[PDB]
């Protein structure tokens, strides 16, 4: 979070 | 704040359906200050930065049948449109804004199968 290339997680976490 | 009309669709297998997700919205909507994130079970499905997305990320399990809906979006309605419901689809969704700060709501959806 906040790259729209990456995964997120559940809340703003990276995955 | 962002709300839900409901938190709560039964939708039948096979159908289409449109996930809403509001938040406050002025005269115009500023894409520089929005993101919005689509989340269920793990899974990422939208993942909107400033008006950025990119379709590598999404989870397979929903390519080519979830999208943000752009003109809603507009309105301060962070829709969620996915087509040709499964049965898989059934879950929670997580819907994060931030727009002027962040907030977040939580929507069931159930998956019929009428006969």
């Amino acid at each position: 979070y906040a790259n729209p290339a990456l995964p997120w997680a559940w809340x703003x976490l990276c995955g | 704040t962002v709300t839900v009309p409901k938190d709560l669709y039964v939708v039948e297998y096979g159908s289409n359906m449109t996930i809403e997700c509001k938040f406050p919205v002025e005269k115009q909507l500023d894409l520089a200050a929005l993101i919005v994130y689509w989340e269920m079970e793990d899974k990422n499905i939208i993942q909107f930065v400033h008006g950025e997305e990119d379709l590598k990320v999404q989870h397979s399990s929903y390519r080519q049948r979830a999208r943000l809906l752009k003109d809603q979006l507009s309105l301060g309605n962070a829709a969620l449109q996915i087509t040709d419901v499964k049965l898989q689809d059934a879950g929670v969704y997580r819907c994060m804004i931030s727009y002027g700060g962040a907030d977040y709501k939580r929507i069931t959806v159930k998956v019929n199968a009428p006969y």
